[PDB]
């Protein structure tokens, strides 16, 4: 009994209240609707960790696969520790509210080729061995290129991000995009048969992924450029393309913890890894999630203050029940109070048809009382 | 001058010789080792002693000889004592040739005379004795010999004339005589001498040396069929022939010539021979004229021992008994614990036209023979690559598909051949990364070491970062990595860009085809080796798309390869499959790469694993030579488990059987449990030749 019909339909003004700013904004109308979209993106994240219930996960168990050594265990570990999956199913969350702009350059290093003794050099790898031979134009077409490919990677358009890389003649770059897509080998695997229909993988991305990283450190490249493959690799983008942080430092800070344990999964297992790959030393971070929304808390101007901000750092944590109990004795008080803001009890009623919903883990006493008090100071 | 001789003759055994020079007389001799030893001269004769032969010793110890004087003589040893028993003149003119037919038929002897006429004739001092006769030629019959024993009626024998022909007889029961059977006209001057093959393959062999110096063989399958003729060699000897003799075992053909030299002859697949193991007064001269005789007269006869004797004047009867050039040079061949443990590989069952055993089972893989061997001699190289392409390999732990238990038997072969042409290619790659002044070129070698690893390291510690990223997208066979590496290149065309020689070559790796590509890499034959360039695609090139067999041969199309080079070949075969055995009598036919014993080897242990089709005539043709070889290096032990590999029963009975008897008492107990036991060999053929021989050493202690 889907309890999130009616929420739906919250989420569902919530994002047509985003479309009048476009019209008219201009006033505080425009800042005050910053609040209803992300009221709307707050439901969605809401709308989809609950539905994370049991969910026929016995026949789901494959065992006829491993031992396979087809290094692609991804289907399988992913599917063992729900801790790791519901980070991920996060960030493809995150990835879906990602901005997306569109700029105005093909043909690659055009005026250096005509110009430049670049002709030796030719190529762009082979370039960096010559420090300071970059002319001025090329240099910034490249810029602006790998900043729409740093942004448009974030929002996980990583399909339509190839297909423009390409039409930059920027093809040598493309090719690199296509270890961290694939990131593995999936070819003769049974269970896997009626999706890929050909082998189409890299093995050694375990190898691979730390040669990305040696080219995310070199730092002699553009410092976009240099950006989006720390990401495929681990998250220690260049602070100089960390100035922007929507919460992407936390879709990035994250991506760190989760190709982590990836790999140091596919590692203790012994499957995909071998020993003399390992090129580029790389740690393997404990990061906590519950540390990692702290230690960005520190990169959040007042964004771990907002009401929507606060919900979605426990709904994060599972801790959402303490939430709706520590508030509570602040309306017990009334002795300011965030209660008394208009967008924040619209929520207190998402934990009135959750709890008793799905677990029926909240006390009828804390619940009741949230549910007169709200019906009682409306305007 | 020095001693001169004619003719001479071993027995059964061959531990007594027989000479008959021009002095009237027979010389016999007990040969113990490099000695010769004297018993007695004959003096017998009259006239000029052309020719003398052993017969069976289960008849005794007998031997005939002919002279000018055309009265052939019979010999005998009784309690030492030398006599003539008998006697046989019905010539008009001089005896030539005399040969004791099988003893299949009994005590029968052969003889042809210059009066154009032939006589068999039988010995019996209890039995009935009943002689023959025939006008076989013109102006004369220079000789005749005995056809293998196959019902009195398929008894035949030929026989050559100063009329130029070489007619063929038969005995037939109406006529009570021998009829005449098969002309051949090949000749166009006096037949020296004529030999039939006492070899047991469907087609019949025969011999015949002329004096117009040429020499032909002639070939039959059918029983009827016509007598194919063939020139031993389109062009004609130096000097005039005399002697033709072949080997008990290999259908060798030793030919003795007037250069004083002998030259020995094999058959190939193709029945043009090439050639073996080379090896080397008063009222008188009228007789030896009217013989168109000449002062270089050579001979050459085989001995039961397979052995070949020819005149010399190194012994004190100059005739050298010299052991064949055993061609076959294998170590471990002469350890008596191969042998053994080879055995237990097979399972030995007897056929359904004689109690006569042949392998049924066999699981004898390459790998058996590689630890007889060193991991430094050329061969281990050879073999221990046949023995990761065609040797058929196991997967550990099943697993839950047929095809799965496939693809990964498909790529641990695969790893196991790459990781070879590692081993071999060592040496030439690492040596040509010292001759280096260029970091990115040190890459490619070191990706023709399939050594990602150390090739990725390589290029960060470049400076150059990209490369080094893309160097790790190699093993995998991706698509649309192949796709993007010719899109990034036809984008290098029309932009007039010129990128390092080396670093567009290692693009080249990953559009998964790089010989044949737009910058294609076959310029490359020029610094490598032909080998290295098979390796990269192989490991680069399209693995999962095509068959490994296939993919292998989609790089010889591209190249020609060392015409002359055994692993070069050996490839050749495991890339045509459904070729492969027309394709290996077209590789036999250019060139003597392979090994005698490995052409055995290679066909039967894919016949025995269900690896590739063969032709039961192949397998044969390829048995009887390693059969053989062994022989001649005195190794009967193993020569007789390879004879067991023989498809075609009524060959096997004649070359065990042969093999056996000659050779008894060193097929005995003091060799490994008793060897002839252990091959599931005849029980009557055992007792038939154990108590045949002990009838010798009775007449000769």
């Amino acid at each position: 009994i889907d309890p999130f019909n009616i929420i739906r339909e919250f989420r569902s003004a919530a994002g047509q209240l985003a479309l009048d700013l476009a019209n008219s904004g201009d006033e505080s109308n425009v800042i005050s609707s910053k609040d209803w979209e992300l009221e709307a993106r707050f439901w969605h994240l809401v709308e989809l960790l609950l539905v994370f219930r049991n969910a026929d996960l016995d026949l789901d168990e494959m065992e006829l696969h491993p031992y396979n050594s087809r290094g692609l265990f991804e289907k399988k570990l992913m599917q063992d520790n729900k801790q790791l999956y519901q980070i991920w199913i996060v960030m493809v969350w995150l990835k879906e509210n990602t901005y997306v702009m569109e700029r105005p350059p093909t043909s690659k290093w055009l005026n250096s080729i005509t110009s430049g003794g670049l002709k030796s050099c030719d190529l762009d790898f082979p370039l960096r061995e010559n420090t300071n031979v970059l002319d001025v134009k090329d240099k910034e077409e490249d810029h602006i290129f790998f900043k729409y490919i740093y942004e448009l990677i974030l929002a996980g358009a990583i399909d339509e991000a190839l297909e423009e890389a390409k039409l930059s003649d920027n093809i040598s770059i493309c090719m690199i995009l296509c270890g961290i897509q694939e990131y593995l080998n999936p070819v003769i695997d049974t269970q896997i048969a009626n999706e890929f229909n050909t082998q189409q993988g890299i093995k050694k991305h375990s190898l691979w992924r730390r040669t990305v990283y040696s080219l995310s450190q070199q730092a002699g490249l553009d410092p976009y450029e240099r950006a989006i493959y720390s990401y495929l690799s681990g998250a220690i983008p260049n602070q100089e393309v960390l100035q922007y942080s929507d919460w992407e430092s936390d879709l990035h800070i994250h991506l760190n913890q989760i190709l982590q344990t990836e790999i140091e999964n596919y590692l203790l297992e012994n499957n995909q890894v071998g020993t003399d790959e390992l090129i580029l030393p790389l740690p393997s971070h404990a990061l906590t999630v519950q540390e990692v929304l702290n230690r960005v808390a520190s990169r959040h101007p007042s964004e771990s203050e907002h009401p929507i901000r606060v919900l979605m750092a426990s709904v994060i944590l599972d801790s959402l029940p303490s939430v709706i109990h520590s508030s509570v004795e602040m309306l017990l008080d009334v002795v300011d109070k965030p209660y008394l803001l208009r967008i924040v009890t619209h929520l207190a009623i998402c934990l009135d048809i959750i709890n008793p919903g799905s677990v029926e883990e909240v006390d009828k006493s804390k619940l009741i009382t949230t549910y007169i008090s709200l019906l009682k100071l409306q305007g | 001058h020095n001693e001169l001789i004619h003719d001479a003759v071993l027995d059964y055994y061959g531990k007594r010789l027989a000479t008959c020079s021009s002095d009237k007389t027979i010389k016999i001799f007990e040969v113990e080792g490099e000695t010769h030893k004297l018993i007695d001269t004959l003096t017998g004769h009259e006239g000029p002693v052309w020719r003398v032969d052993w017969a069976h010793p289960k008849f005794g110890t007998i031997l005939a000889s002919c002279s000018y004087d055309g009265k052939v003589l019979i010999w005998k040893e009784e309690n030492g004592r030398w006599s003539q028993i008998a006697v046989h003149a019905v010539h008009s003119a001089s005896v030539n040739s005399v040969q004791w037919a099988p003893h299949e038929y009994g005590p029968l002897l052969l003889v042809a005379s210059s009066d154009g006429k032939v006589s068999v004739v039988e010995f019996k001092e209890n039995g009935t004795t009943s002689p023959i006769i025939i006008d076989a030629h013109a102006i004369g019959v220079n000789s005749a010999s005995w056809a293998p024993a196959t019902t009195k009626e398929s008894r035949k024998f030929v026989t050559g004339g100063a009329d130029n022909l070489v007619k063929i007889w038969k005995y037939n029961s109406d006529a009570q005589t021998y009829v005449l059977e098969s002309t051949l006209e090949g000749h166009s001057d006096w037949v020296r001498d004529v030999a039939w093959s006492p070899t047991v393959l469907l087609r019949s062999y025969l011999a015949s040396v002329s004096q117009d110096r040429t020499c032909i063989i002639w070939t039959q399958d059918n029983e009827q069929g016509p007598w194919k003729k063939t020139l031993l060699k389109e062009e004609k000897f130096p000097d005039v022939l005399w002697r033709a003799s072949w080997s008990l075992s290999g259908n060798v053909l030793a030919l003795s010539g007037g250069d004083n030299k002998v030259t020995l002859w094999k058959e190939n697949l193709e029945g043009k021979w090439e050639p073996a193991g080379e090896v080397h007064i008063d009222n008188a001269k009228l007789i030896m004229k009217e013989r168109r005789f000449t002062a270089s007269y050579t001979f050459a006869k085989f001995s039961t021992g397979s052995m070949l004797l020819t005149k010399d004047i190194v012994g004190k009867s100059g005739v050298s008994i010299k052991r064949l050039p055993t061609e076959l040079q294998r170590k471990f061949l002469f350890d008596d614990v191969y042998l053994d443990k080879e055995i237990e590989k097979v399972t030995i069952e007897a056929r359904k036209s004689n109690p006569y055993p042949q392998i049924s089972e066999s699981s004898l893989l390459f790998k058996d023979a590689l630890d007889y061997m060193e991991k430094t001699s050329s061969d281990y190289n050879l073999w221990k690559l046949s023995s990761i392409l065609f040797d058929p390999v196991s997967y550990p732990y099943k697993t839950d598909n047929d095809q799965v238990k496939m693809a990964l038997l498909k790529k641990e072969r695969h790893c196991r051949l790459t990781s070879w042409i590692v081993s071999q290619i060592g040496p030439e790659i690492e040596e040509k990364i010292r001759n280096s002044s260029n970091e990115i070129e040190q890459i490619f070698l070191y990706l023709l070491l399939n050594d990602v690893v150390r090739a990725s390291k390589l290029a960060i510690e470049s400076k150059n970062g990209h490369l080094s990223v893309l160097i790790s997208y190699l093993g995998s066979n991706d698509p649309r990595i192949r796709d993007l590496a010719e899109l990034q290149l036809q984008k290098w065309s029309t932009g007039g860009c010129s990128i390092d020689k080396n670093i567009s070559k290692i693009y080249k790796l990953l559009s998964g085809s790089p010989f044949e590509g737009l910058f294609s890499l076959k310029e490359l034959e020029s610094e490598f080796s032909w080998l290295c360039l098979l390796n990269l695609t192989l490991c680069y090139g399209q693995i999962d798309e095509y068959s490994l067999e296939s993919l292998v041969q989609s790089h010889l199309d591209k190249f020609s390869l060392p015409y002359d080079d055994p692993i070069g070949v050996i490839f050749q075969l495991y890339a045509a499959n459904e070729n492969t055995e027309k394709l290996y009598k077209e590789v036999r036919q250019r060139t003597n790469a392979l090994d005698v014993q490995f052409c055995w080897y290679l066909i039967q242990t894919l016949r025995f694993n269900g690896t590739r089709v063969f032709s039961k005539e192949t397998s044969d043709e390829a048995t009887f030579a390693f059969a053989a070889q062994l022989e001649f290096a005195q190794l009967h032990g193993h020569s007789l488990f390879v004879s067991c590999f023989l498809n075609d029963d009524k060959a096997a009975e004649d070359t065990i059987k042969r093999l056996v008897m000659r050779e008894i008492t060193l097929l005995r107990a003091s060799t490994n449990d008793h060897i002839l036991n252990r091959l599931k060999i005849p029980s009557q053929l055992i007792f038939n030749a154990q108590a045949l021989k002990d009838r010798y050493e009775g007449n000769y202690l």
